[PDB]
């Protein structure tokens, strides 16, 4: 991922008030996946055959 | 004068002590049943996952 200047304008501070970014600013990356699986249903009992 | 009546012989006592099993009687729990048990999952394939 490639940043914006915006954020590396606002990441130190020096903002006037009201501002936001009067104070320095860091940011933290998170990544979501979804996935499928296959839950098998007999003697009963659950499972994961694959987990 | 009639002859009194009263037990006279000592009876067999038979020494040390017997035994009883003490066993619970149905063992419904305190026993999981090979399923619900917590920490493995029967449902899986076997170890061929790794392979």
């Amino acid at each position: 991922v490639t940043m914006s200047p915006e954020s590396v304008v606002a990441a130190a501070g020096g903002g006037n008030n009201n501002s936001g970014y009067n104070e320095p600013q860091r940011f933290a990356l998170v990544v979501i996946a979804v996935n499928h699986n296959v839950i098998r249903i007999m003697n009963g009992s659950m499972g994961f055959p694959i987990l | 004068k009639r002859r009194p009546h009263a037990q006279n012989h000592a009876g067999y006592k038979i020494k040390y002590c017997k035994q009883v099993p003490l066993i619970p009687l149905h063992g419904g729990d305190y026993i999981l049943n090979h399923w619900e048990t917590r920490g493995v999952d029967r449902m899986r394939i076997p170890g061929i996952q790794h392979a």
